[PDB]
């Protein structure tokens, strides 16, 4: 908590009184004359930082912020539904342990949960020699979530059975279901971040949130506030003529999709994450209806005449398809 | 008795105060090559063939040291690299050991079998095998490999095997003895896979005589030998500070069937922890009481927290 990093690429300094070290960092970015005063053992530690923020999106500070042009590209085959590319990627040969973490996520997305549990299992044998542990801790999480996914199936394939798919069918053998409840019944997901070295803690302190629901908590609180002030600007008949009041809900949405599909986390198949996406995009369409049927009665807007509108791109069609039910779309079509 | 030892191992496992002392007698339930098969190989490069004679101990101690002095240290290293690049599985004993939830695991073994079972669950253990790893450690759970390990080389210097290594153990490894002895006085120590005459057990029982009367807790010794213990040997070692649970005095098995005796005690510990022996209906009015008698100091308890009370 030395600098607010907002979702528009600006930086606002809060809770800091010492040397402002992000202000001096973006002075290094703009000028070249402040470079070449850098040590060669420190200058190679700059091209990695400059590529870190041009990949992630931290452009400048709050004061020297001009345009807010920010597109989006979720480069992940699981976001796009390339199924026949994934089959040819699992049939391909293993190369590293990073290419098997990206593999086991693809079998999970393909419903091959018997073989993806086994593939996460091999990564747990191998990743201690990786000296990083982030492939280890994220595989411990992802394997536990595949396990919890094969328990809600067997209490619904062996529970419901008839009305779901034909008769009482068994996608998992009786040997497998019996054995995985033996290898991981002493597991506690609440103590997975605590049972790791103090070098992995305080260097990956942002990953204790993936054990539970508190990686959605700061966005759920900001949905529930920005919902209430869009609904109350709509029950008032008020039309702001600048930036949209729910551009936070759009940018904070696509951070959560580019975090979880790129880093290959099986938390994309939750109910609580599916429910965050549809409440975020119901608000973006309920406001998009509100803004295209407006009336100024002043022969159009003089200064706001070049205002753009919300329109469905490709990424908005995919987020309604995966995350809405049909009754969620039925409401959105009658409202 | 067996029954009070059942309790004190369980309620020390629930406090973060249970440490095993794992021997070579459970690395070979997972079938790792024993040391007597090495000394038969060292006997065949120096001499012709081992005319056994039941191995009087004066040959059983010196033969690694003799081939060390004569042939060169290069040959002592590759024979270890021959016999110990084997990649063996884990027995159910290792799974039952870690399901008993240890704070530490001390071990006299130079294999890597217990660390791989510790990597496969939700807990991290700082491996100390050498002398340098005491300061550059991580997270206060320690897999303490007191005999050395081949995690940084199959050379013979890393592991103590010879007789120049037993009497120079306090000189070469000062900090691995001090950290071994600190865990013993603090924690509750259970031995796994020793045979009551050992260089790792009798060098412990001589240090324990140097302590005061009640300045330590008595270690537990899970004994798995086919012939059962006699009472006088059970007198002599209980007087020296070992509470021996004998596995042959609870089940009966053949003189070649080890895993049944090793599991009849470890199932007796875990299924005491995972409560399966509760009858007479006045044993339920003190299992529930022991989880709720702390909570009388609170006026109201959330109903989502009472599931964490009852585990």
């Amino acid at each position: 908590y030395d600098y607010h990093f907002e979702v528009n690429g600006t930086v606002v300094r809060h809770k800091n009184k010492g040397f402002g070290y992000m202000e001096r960092f973006f002075e290094l970015k703009e000028s070249c004359d402040e470079r070449s005063k850098l040590s060669k053992k420190q200058y190679e530690r700059f091209n990695a930082l400059f590529n870190f923020f041009e990949k992630n999106g931290v452009i400048c500070m709050a004061k020297d912020a001009g345009t807010l042009n920010t597109s989006i590209e979720i480069n992940s085959l699981a976001y796009h539904g390339k199924y026949d590319v994934m089959k040819k990627f699992i049939e391909e040969q293993s190369v590293s342990i990073e290419d098997d973490y990206k593999k086991a996520f693809f079998l999970a997305c393909l419903g091959r949960w018997e073989e993806s549990y086994d593939l996460y299992s091999n990564i747990i044998l191998n990743s201690i020699d990786e000296s990083n542990g982030c492939v280890y801790y994220l595989s411990q999480i992802n394997r536990y979530r595949i396990y919890q996914s094969i328990t809600q199936a067997v209490t619904q394939f062996n529970g419901l059975g008839l009305l779901t798919f034909g008769r009482h069918y068994k996608p998992f053998t009786d040997e497998f279901l019996a054995r995985i409840e033996r290898e991981m019944t002493n597991f506690n997901i609440d103590d997975l971040f605590n049972g790791m070295p103090f070098e992995f803690q305080k260097k990956y302190k942002i990953l204790e949130f993936l054990s539970d629901n508190q990686f959605l908590y700061d966005d759920t609180v900001k949905l529930f506030e920005l919902t209430n002030k869009v609904r109350s600007e709509m029950s008032e008949g008020s039309y702001s003529f600048g930036m949209s009041s729910d551009i936070v809900v759009l940018l904070r949405l696509y951070d959560n999709l580019r975090f979880l599909y790129e880093n290959c986390l099986w938390s994309v198949s939750f109910h609580e994450f599916h429910q965050y996406i549809r409440n975020s995009m119901s608000l973006l369409i309920e406001k998009a209806e509100y803004e295209r049927t407006r009336d100024i009665d002043e022969l159009g807007f003089s200064f706001f005449g070049k205002k753009s509108g919300f329109f469905m791109e490709y990424y908005d069609f995919v987020n309604i398809s995966r995350h809405f039910k049909i009754d969620d779309i039925k409401n959105l079509e009658r409202s | 008795n067996v029954v009070e030892c059942i309790k004190e191992i369980t309620e020390s496992s629930r406090n973060g105060k249970l440490v095993f002392f794992v021997g070579a007698g459970v690395s070979t339930l997972s079938d790792y090559p024993q040391w007597w098969r090495l000394v038969d190989k060292y006997h065949e490069e120096l001499y012709g063939s081992p005319k056994k004679g039941n191995y009087s101990s004066d040959e059983y101690l010196r033969i690694p040291q003799i081939f060390y002095n004569v042939k060169g240290e290069m040959a002592f290293d590759g024979i270890l690299k021959d016999f110990f690049q084997v990649d063996k599985p884990t027995n159910p004993i290792h799974d039952k050991i870690l399901a008993m939830n240890p704070a530490h695991v001390i071990t006299t073994n130079y294999d890597n079998l217990i660390d791989t079972a510790c990597w496969k669950r939700g807990k991290y253990f700082s491996v100390i095998s050498a002398e340098e790893d005491v300061a550059n450690a991580t997270s206060s759970r320690y897999l303490l490999k007191v005999a050395g390990d081949f995690r940084k080389g199959f050379k013979g210097e890393n592991v103590v095997l010879k007789e120049d290594d037993y009497l120079n153990y306090d000189q070469n490894y000062p900090l691995i003895s001090n950290l071994m002895k600190t865990i013993i006085a603090t924690h509750t120590i259970v031995f796994i896979g020793y045979g009551l005459g050992d260089y790792n057990i009798n060098m412990l029982l001589n240090w324990v005589r140097k302590l005061q009367k009640d300045s330590f807790h008595k270690p537990f010794f899970i004994r798995t030998d086919p012939s059962p213990i006699e009472n006088e040997t059970l007198i002599y070692y209980e007087n020296k500070g070992l509470r021996i649970i004998d596995a042959a005095s609870l089940i009966d098995s053949n003189e070649y069937d080890y895993l049944e005796r090793y599991s009849a005690v470890m199932d007796l510990l875990i299924e005491s922890q995972e409560n399966k022996f509760i009858t007479k209906d006045d044993e339920v009015i003190d299992y529930i009481y022991g989880k709720i008698s702390p909570l009388f100091a609170l006026q109201y308890i959330r109903k989502i927290d009472l599931k964490h009370v009852f585990e």
